[PDB]
């Protein structure tokens, strides 16, 4: 359903 | 903190939102 | 939101939505208050009856959005969270008194046309402005009815109503932590919070200083926008002597 968030924020 | 509540976009352009105006008429 | 609108661009700067890392999905909404500082309820972060209780690392802060499911380049900013703070005396056991949270972030923020601070109302704010009647605007990426869910951020004004009929609207024990909003059955409009809201800002506009202040936090309500229910807030400033002594101590 959510966009894919910049792998950065998931680190 | 000094400018809180004062939105970049409306208050410190002088605009308006399309709804303010209900809230504003509500404080009697 | 039920029965709302579409936001603006820009309209709600302060909006702040509660991401989950894992799955990603919509958490909660909550606000901005600083470039360090977000306020919540806490019943987003706690609520031992259904199994919740998230840690700093399971969540993020998204900042600046108006779409709820895009990642909206160069708009939004994404914040990680250093430390969570729930009301000690929050009760999650009986009827969510003292729903609020606060949660630092890791690093400040940077404010723009799309970011930006809601302000927390004075006690003489807060006098002025509490009364039954008197409308307020709450925001939310929440479900759009009780029993689907919204492109954008949502918005309704909504009337403060009386206590004595908050009171006799419901079966839960209310307390002076609390407040409620929404249009009676005879007054014809409609609008509530709903689910996916919780933890968003209740805001009015001050008609002395034309700021806005963010007097409650969506907090609970029996089903959504139902004929004779109302929703209830979260009052901030009761518990504001709280705020301010987790962010001196913490800050
Ligand atoms: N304004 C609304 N209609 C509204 C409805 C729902 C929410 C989201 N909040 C919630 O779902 C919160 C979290 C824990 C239980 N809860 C409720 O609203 C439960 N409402 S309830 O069962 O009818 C009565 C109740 C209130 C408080 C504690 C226990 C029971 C937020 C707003
Ligand atoms: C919730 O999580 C914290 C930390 O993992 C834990 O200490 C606490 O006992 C848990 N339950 C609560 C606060 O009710
Ligand atoms: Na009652
Ligand atoms: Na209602």
């Amino acid at each position: 359903d959510f966009e894919e968030i910049p792998e950065e924020y998931l680190q | 903190e000094a400018d809180c509540g004062l939105r970049p976009l409306f208050e410190k352009k002088s605009l308006e939102d399309k709804t303010e105006r209900e809230l504003l008429e509500s404080y009697i | 939101i039920v029965e709302g609108s579409d936001a603006e661009i820009g309209m709600s700067p302060w909006q702040v939505m509660l991401f989950r890392k894992s799955p990603q999905e919509l958490l909660c909404g909550a606000s901005l208050i600083s470039d360090r500082w977000v306020l919540t309820a806490a019943h987003c972060l706690l609520y031992p009856p259904w199994d919740k209780n998230f840690t700093e690392n399971d969540l993020l802060v998204r900042i600046g959005k108006h779409s709820r499911t895009r990642y909206e380049r160069n708009i939004e900013k994404i914040s990680m969270l250093e430390k969570i703070y729930i009301h000690p005396r929050y009760n999650w056991r009986e009827n969510l008194d003292r729903d609020i949270a606060l949660m630092k972030l890791k690093k400040p923020v940077a404010f723009s046309d799309y970011i930006h601070p809601v302000c927390l109302p004075d006690r003489e704010t807060a006098a002025s402005l509490l009364q039954a009647g008197y409308k307020g605007r709450v925001t939310g990426w929440g479900n759009l009815k009780e029993t689907g869910q919204p492109s954008v951020l949502q918005v309704v004004n909504l009337p403060i109503v009386e206590r004595p009929v908050c009171k006799d609207s419901t079966r839960i024990r209310i307390t002076d932590n609390m407040f409620c909003a929404g249009y009676k059955p005879d007054e014809g409009k409609r609008g509530d919070a709903c689910e996916g809201d919780s933890g968003g800002p209740f805001v009015m506009k001050s008609p002395f200083n034309n700021r806005w202040y963010q007097m409650g936090i969506v907090s609970w309500g029996e089903g959504c926008d139902r004929d004779g229910k109302y929703g209830f807030y979260t009052h901030v400033f009761r518990l504001k002597k709280w705020i301010q002594k987790v962010i001196d101590q913490f800050g």
